[PDB]
């Protein structure tokens, strides 16, 4: 993107946030800056246009500025409702096209951390008796809703064969994913164990199973 | 006014597909269209716009000579049309008006989104395998069972447990797109552990796109 924004931002209740927006002379130093405000699963919606002006129907605690070859938005008074992904957006010159930033999840913390609760399985010995092998890994209700996952046969870093979805809102407003592992009947048999690991707010949370 | 989309597609590598954009209730040909697109995980990506009042279109460089965006004057639709399309091409793909008729004015009204996949899969129901725990059961103590719904296409597909009357700890997980072009996905219930001995575990699979409906009974083994 030729725009950029902050990947993750944090806030709580009450407080005041602002996420930036990073560009150059042939888009933000010449053009008017747009953003747009987006919740998991559904499409976005405009927050701010011209760099400080809202559609009628968006708080006024919303609010933009442009300076130079870059833009902030401005949160104040941050509800828990505000918790979503936001762009910035611009036209660009020399591109001759529109161009956004990567995007800032933005964490309205008025819940605690939650560490992720994470539930691995070996292979069923259905699988294994039909010649396949799959390892799964679940995991659930944890908060802010970004982890990463890393799988170790033994103590080493397998990298192939692993399948891991992007994280997704629960009922009770936290977040889940899994990660699946796939391998041979014979991979899984040479090896005394096999781990998931997954790291959240940096910190890990690991689960292993063996072939026993 | 609204802007609505035309369903989700399902596309073979190398095809083509066209997405729909009405707006309902009253004309849109007097604004620009732009079309968006987002990878699953990633951000907003331009495709490129159209503007017929001045009769003119716009394209991102990266998707030049492979998007076509038209409007259609006369029924006031806008169209996509992507063609050669690869698995990077899988996304949700956006129609959003302008609120004038430039690609610099923010887009106030957008459509509710067009699901694309692109997967060389045709219609499969899954294989369903039971997961079971074996020092999950501790001490105790609650246990978790699950069922792994492997290799189906294309989405979606139903989980439920013991022909609905368990509802208590279940989570059915949304499925994973594996480099394979078919899905994967787990349901969990949550029992205790002592309920293992005395209660049988059944998870009911149904997939409408294959008539595939397929009960498995979960439950710790050896």
């Amino acid at each position: 993107s030729a725009l950029t924004q902050p990947p993750a931002v944090s806030g709580t209740p009450g407080q005041r946030v602002t996420i930036s927006c990073s560009g150059s002379d042939s888009n933000i130093g010449r053009r008017s800056v747009n953003w747009y405000q987006q919740f998991p699963g559904t499409a976005p919606k405009l927050l701010i246009y011209s760099n400080d002006q809202r559609p009628s129907v968006v708080p006024d605690r919303f609010s933009g500025s442009k300076s130079g070859t870059s833009a902030s938005l401005a949160i104040s008074g941050l509800q828990s409702e505000d918790e979503a992904e936001y762009y910035c957006a611009a036209w660009d010159d020399s591109l001759k096209g529109a161009v956004f930033g990567g995007g800032t999840q933005l964490t309205v913390l008025g819940q605690p951390k939650a560490a992720p609760s994470v539930t691995l399985f070996p292979p069923s010995s259905e699988e294994l008796q039909a010649n396949k092998a799959t390892l799964v890994c679940l995991i659930s209700d944890f908060y802010p809703g970004a982890v990463t996952v890393a799988w170790k046969a033994d103590s080493s870093p397998v990298k192939a064969g692993v399948e891991t979805t992007t994280p997704s809102k629960q009922s009770n407003n936290k977040y889940a994913a899994s990660s699946y592992l796939s391998l041979t009947p014979e991979q899984w048999k040479s090896h005394r164990s096999y781990s998931c690991q997954v790291t959240h707010e940096g910190s890990t949370v690991e689960k292993t199973v063996a072939p026993t | 006014v609204q802007l609505v989309q035309s369903g989700a597609e399902v596309k073979k590598p190398g095809s083509s597909v066209k997405v729909s954009c009405k707006s309902s209730g009253g004309t849109s040909n007097n604004y620009a269209i732009s079309w968006v697109r987002q990878a699953p995980g990633q951000g907003l990506d331009w495709m490129g716009g159209i503007s017929p009042i001045f009769g003119s279109t716009a394209y991102a460089q990266k998707f030049q000579g492979r998007v076509t965006i038209s409007a259609d004057i006369f029924s006031n639709t806008a169209y996509m049309e992507l063609n050669s399309l690869t698995s990077e091409d899988t996304a949700v793909y956006f129609c959003a008006r302008h609120g004038n008729y430039y690609y610099y004015s923010g887009m106030d009204v957008w459509g509710q989104g067009t699901t694309v996949t692109v997967s060389s899969a045709s219609t499969k129901g899954p294989s369903v395998f039971p997961l079971a725990p074996s020092s999950k059961s501790t001490s105790g103590g609650t246990a978790a069972l699950g069922c792994l719904v492997k290799d189906y296409f294309p989405e979606p597909v139903t989980v439920s447990w013991n022909s609905g009357a368990l509802t208590s700890g279940v989570h059915t997980f949304p499925a994973v797109l594996q480099s394979s072009g078919l899905y994967s996905l787990s349901s969990v219930v949550t029992v205790p552990s002592s309920s293992l001995g005395t209660q049988t575990y059944i998870c009911n699979v149904n997939h409408k796109p294959s008539n595939t409906k397929v009960d498995k009974r979960v439950e710790p083994k050896s």
